[PDB]
């Protein structure tokens, strides 16, 4: 629904999967399919796991798909204030100029 | 050693409020101490409380006050009659006959 049509094929496409919770196993069955489909569209996904309850397994599964899908894992939400600078630096490194 | 009591020591690692402090204070030594005091325990879940309290105080020393650790856990640090335990009490508490 978001990237249904790539109307800016020259622009980089990135998603922050900021995540802090598990999900029941029955709902995780098509996870790899969707992340691989996003890769085929070259939609980058940067997982940002926060807290002890973050689904680290899904994070590593995302990381396995592509090197640019590198993960951030945070102790708590307040660590976002510390990680923000390098997060934006990485995002703009992943994007081309005009 | 008892699994149900051991969960209480694992609170140091699993709970979000304590997870704030991991960048500053490694919980593993406190978890081991908590496990062996549970082995020494002669009561209920409260036997894990000294380790949690000391971990919270160490974190407060390092800079992070864990405002909510007393609510998530089953612990309740002892206070004199009528007074509530609270993190980050100002030392200049207001007595009536005070300027």
């Amino acid at each position: 629904q978001i990237f249904s049509k790539i109307d800016r094929p020259e622009a980089s496409r990135i998603a922050l999967l900021l995540m802090a919770s598990q999900e029941p196993q029955r709902m995780s069955r098509n996870f790899v399919r969707y992340v691989q489909g996003l890769k085929k569209k070259k939609v980058i996904v940067i997982p940002v796991g926060i807290g002890p309850h973050a689904n680290l397994k899904q994070i590593r599964l995302i990381e396995k798909q592509a090197p640019e899908n590198k993960a951030f894992v945070l102790s708590s939400v307040d660590e976002l204030e510390q990680q923000r600078d390098e997060i934006v630096s990485y995002l703009c490194d992943l994007a081309p100029e005009a | 050693m008892q699994k149900g009591l051991w969960e209480q020591c694992q609170l140091l690692k699993s709970t979000s409020v304590f997870a704030r402090c991991h960048p500053l204070v490694d919980p593993e030594p406190f978890v081991a101490l908590c496990e062996k005091t549970l082995c020494e325990c002669a009561g209920g879940l409260e036997c894990a409380c000294p380790a949690l309290l000391e971990y919270a105080r160490t974190c407060a020393q390092e800079g992070m006050v864990l405002y909510g650790w007393t609510d998530h856990s089953a612990c309740s640090p002892v206070c004199p009659a009528g007074m509530e335990y609270r993190q980050c009490v100002s030392p200049c508490a207001r007595t009536c006959q005070s300027l």
